[PDB]
């Protein structure tokens, strides 16, 4: 196939600087211009550059004079990017494109995964997981609802799995909300009665960020 | 007049075995011809330039071995011609031209050894002149000396073993057997009438022709210029653009020529003296310039590369291209031996690129390369100038081998023999052979 | 820069039904371009030059339009369409995308399965109290959440977060989450959270009492 993997994003001090990296892969890299596109939280496709193959041109969004820096490297296969004097519009997930046309009028070819950049002087911490078992008195009903809160982290992403992975039905994980610099989400999984609390249902949690992987067995309450 | 048609038809492409073996000599001797004159030009410059570093410390006396050196190469070069053979003097392909017109003669007990000898004074000089003219040329005597040592005879033998030498003269010149085949058929061959140039014998003798240039020369191309990128559909009309640019250039390029073999006419008015001296002035000041200023003079293939892959400025393309529109002029039109057909791809190289440039910055949403307009203009001034499009065309091919461009190639070629033709320019060789046959009878 | 306007910037539709989202450009552009983007996902070259398919968009696809308007276009919805579709221009330069269209499955109304959780003993160990409240499962996504403390209406101090529109249910889920110290929590005792949706008047409460 032909895939581009983009790495070299993560937490990054505002005034910061860093370098981003496209990994081209199953196509030959030279021949093509390359692109570079950022989204920001909740927002539209935004273009930053491209360079041609031969990085004779590079042109960039009308922005600034040594705020990015695309170069590529045609014999690695591998397009950078380097951003400088970092602000929270920076905060964004970054995208490496190859570019082509059809009657000539330039297309975003083939895309990537994207990496996440997130400015901010919050410090990395990490998560605190509790379990969400049905109160003492519960409604034993027909299919109970667990849960698990993953409280003040920084930053995202944590990644929540039940029993895991095997528990895929009936879950959903919902979205982080941000305060006083930290994180917090929670896990909802729905089983049939038969299955708790007989059987043990986990939720495993993992904040790559602060090397944290945490497993919480939910248990009846009282 | 069907049923001669029928006969006709039916006694289709049966060359004779003599023609077809006699094109495979002339062939091959045109091209060991063409090799050795190519070595001939190079060994030359070389000694000019081993000169220059036994002289290397005083600027001035530096300035002045370049000078004569050239001077006195580029004189012999005029002398030769002027006492044994006039009509080896400028390109040539006229002269061959008429020659297939049956109106003006193969004089190769003179023109093979004084344009052969006189060439290699003025190309190893330094001069703005191509190695074309001198193998065609030399390559049409040869076929006649072949016909004459042989005595074949028939109007097929004399057309076709007349054609192969020139054919076979362009291609071992440029390692381009394509080119030359569609020189004879689109430019070369006579234009008003039917002939019987046999053309698989035409064949035969490029092919042995680019096996002996191939012999002594493989492992290194003419032009390298690697591969370059594609043309957007809506690209094209920038090349047509282009093109239509040329077609005016052309003709007004051709005036320069003829009104300049005019006026260098005034300055010695005839005579063998003041004419060999001044193509003394006009070697002496190539090879200085060589030194000085080296994209101003030499046969220009050096600089074809430099320019496509963008790396002059604006400013030196202009002034390359004002330059070398002058010393051009200067030393084709002055008559001395040596062709205009390979100074006219670097003019036309030099303008693309200048063209390609202000198109990049004009339209960064086409993402263009100023490369590709290079190439479309390579074989444009041998459009709009000579009018032979088709050749240039396939010789920009064969020399540069990015057939993705074939398109914008093409088309420019087009709109520059389009604009030529509506600005009532006309074929430079037919108008070089038709003030020759001219003088030809007013003296009279 | 040309700036592009994508129009029913959400929008629903159910299966087998037809679709069209706009793109508006500030000046004339030409020969559009369209993405498709699934959440977690490369967003995909879908459409290009105003009306050509990409090598496995299905045929139900379709794009269209000149000089200030153009148009994408699905005849028969299908589920698996369910994305956002980005138009991006670069007859000018430099290049400028549109705003985006969202486009979610409709289907039959559905109300929330509400479930109360109390502050987890490991959580109160260490000083806070978080009270969580999910609403599983509900269609349309438009609802509305109260909290009650010992009866009495609180504001201060929740937080609620809505998931996307599920997968293969094609419902939504909001969480909520109350925050106090372990002290204000334990002044009172009745904790209940009331579901508004519009699937009736009548909010399914549940709460819990410490006791
Ligand atoms: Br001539
Ligand atoms: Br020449
Ligand atoms: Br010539």
């Amino acid at each position: 196939e032909v895939r581009l993997l983009e790495s070299g994003g993560g937490l990054v001090q505002p005034g910061g600087s860093l370098k981003l990296s496209c990994a081209a892969s199953g196509f030959d890299y030279s021949r093509y211009w390359m692109s570079w596109v950022r989204q920001a939280p909740g927002k539209g496709l935004k273009w930053i550059g491209e360079i041609n193959p031969v990085s004779s041109t590079i042109n960039y969004t009308p922005s600034l004079k040594d705020k990015f820096i695309i170069s590529r490297d045609n014999a690695k296969d591998t397009l950078y990017l380097q951003i400088s004097k970092v602000r929270s519009e920076d905060t964004a997930l970054y995208y490496c494109a190859r570019l082509y046309y059809g009657y000539g009028y330039w297309y975003f070819d083939v895309w990537g995964a994207g990496t996440t950049v997130t400015v901010s002087s919050a410090k990395t911490t990490p998560p605190s997981v509790y379990p969400l078992a049905p109160g003492s008195a519960a409604a034993a009903a027909s299919m109970v609802t667990l849960g698990c809160l993953v409280k003040g982290y920084f930053p995202e992403p944590v990644t929540v799995t039940w029993n895991s992975g095997s528990l895929a039905a009936g879950v959903h994980t919902f979205p982080a909300v941000l305060q006083a610099a930290l994180y917090t989400l929670s896990s909802s999984v729905t089983v049939p009665s038969s299955s708790w609390p007989s059987e043990t249902v986990t939720c495993n949690v993992a904040h790559p960020a602060s090397s944290t992987k945490v497993d919480k067995k939910i248990v009846p309450r009282a | 007049r069907r049923r001669q048609l029928i006969r006709q038809l039916l006694e289709r492409d049966k060359t004779p075995l003599a023609i077809l073996f006699m094109a495979a000599v002339v062939g091959t001797l045109v091209g060991l011809a063409a090799v050795a004159f190519d070595k001939g030009v190079a060994w030359l410059q070389n000694q000019r330039m081993g000169a220059l570093v036994h002289t290397a410390d005083n600027y001035p006396l530096l300035l002045t071995v370049a000078f004569l050196c050239s001077a006195v190469l580029a004189m012999f070069g005029y002398f030769l011609v002027r006492k044994y053979a006039p009509e080896a003097g400028g390109s040539g392909i006229p002269e061959i031209e008429g020659a297939l017109e049956d109106q003006r003669p193969v004089r190769w007990w003179r023109v093979l050894p004084v344009k052969f000898f006189g060439g290699l004074g003025t190309l190893g000089g330094g001069m703005v002149l191509g190695r074309n003219g001198p193998t065609v040329q030399i390559g049409g005597n040869i076929g006649r000396m072949v016909l004459d040592i042989f005595r074949l005879k028939g109007d097929e033998a004399r057309h076709t073993l007349l054609a192969t030498g020139a054919a076979a003269g362009l291609a071992a010149a440029f390692n381009a057997p394509l080119a030359g085949i569609l020189f004879i058929i689109e430019e070369m061959r006579p234009q008003f009438r039917y002939t019987l140039i046999s053309i698989k014998a035409v064949f035969i003798g490029v092919i042995m022709s680019t096996i002996m240039y191939r012999i002594f020369n493989h492992e290194v191309a003419l032009i390298d210029v690697g591969k370059l990128s594609d043309a957007p559909l809506n690209t094209l009309w920038l090349y047509l653009i282009l093109g239509i640019i040329f077609g005016i250039f052309g003709p007004i390029f051709n005036k320069w020529v003829l009104g300049m073999q005019d006026l260098l006419h005034r300055v010695h008015g005839g005579n063998i003296t003041k004419w060999v001296l001044m193509g003394g002035a006009i070697g002496g000041l190539c090879g200085l310039l060589g030194f000085v200023a080296p994209a101003t003079s030499g046969g220009g293939f050096n600089l074809i590369p430099i320019a496509t892959a963008g790396n002059f400025s604006m400013g030196m393309l202009v002034f390359i291209f004002v330059a070398r529109v002058i010393t051009t002029l200067l030393c084709f039109s002055s008559g001395a031996p040596g062709g205009i057909f390979a100074p006219m791809l670097a003019l036309g190289t030099v303008l693309g690129t200048a063209f390609g440039m202000v198109a990049v910055e004009l339209f960064p949403q086409y993402h263009l390369e100023a490369g590709t307009f290079a190439i479309a203009g390579m074989g444009a001034l041998l459009a709009a100038s000579i009018r032979a499009p088709l050749t240039g065309i396939i010789l920009v091919l064969e020399m540069t081998d990015n057939y993705q461009l074939i398109l914008p190639m093409i088309i420019t070629g087009l709109g520059a023999t389009l604009l030529a033709q509506f600005t009532g320019g006309k074929p430079l060789y037919s108008a070089i052979l038709a003030r020759t046959l001219a003088k030809q009878e007013a003296e009279q | 820069d040309i700036v592009l306007t994508q129009s029913p910037a959400i929008m629903s539709a159910a299966p087998g039904d037809k679709v069209t989202m706009t793109c508006s450009a500030s000046s004339s552009v030409s020969y559009i371009h369209w993405y498709q983007q699934k959440s977690g996902t490369s967003p995909k070259r879908w459409i290009y030059d105003t009306s050509k398919l990409t090598s496995g968009v299905p045929v139900r696809f379709s794009g269209s339009g000149s000089g200030t308007s153009y148009s994408l276009t699905i005849n028969t919805m299908e589920a698996e369409d369910a994305a956002t579709y980005y138009c991006q221009q670069w007859s000018s330069h430099p290049q400028t995308f549109g705003g985006g269209t969202k486009l979610e499955i409709l289907r039959a109304d559905a109300a929330p399965t509400v479930s109360i959780f109390p502050p987890s003993s490991e959580q109160l160990t260490s000083g806070g109290a978080s009270v969580v409240c999910f609403l599983n499962n509900f269609y349309p996504k438009d609802i509305n959440v109260k909290w009650k403390i010992d009866g009495s209406e609180r504001q201060n101090g929740v937080l609620n977060s809505w998931t996307d529109q599920d997968s293969k249910d094609s419902t939504y889920s909001m969480s909520s989450t109350l925050t106090l110290t372990k002290d204000e929590y334990e002044r009172h005792n009745s904790y209940t959270c009331e579901a508004t949706h519009k699937t009736s008047t009548s909010p399914i409460v549940k709460s819990f009492n410490r006791a």
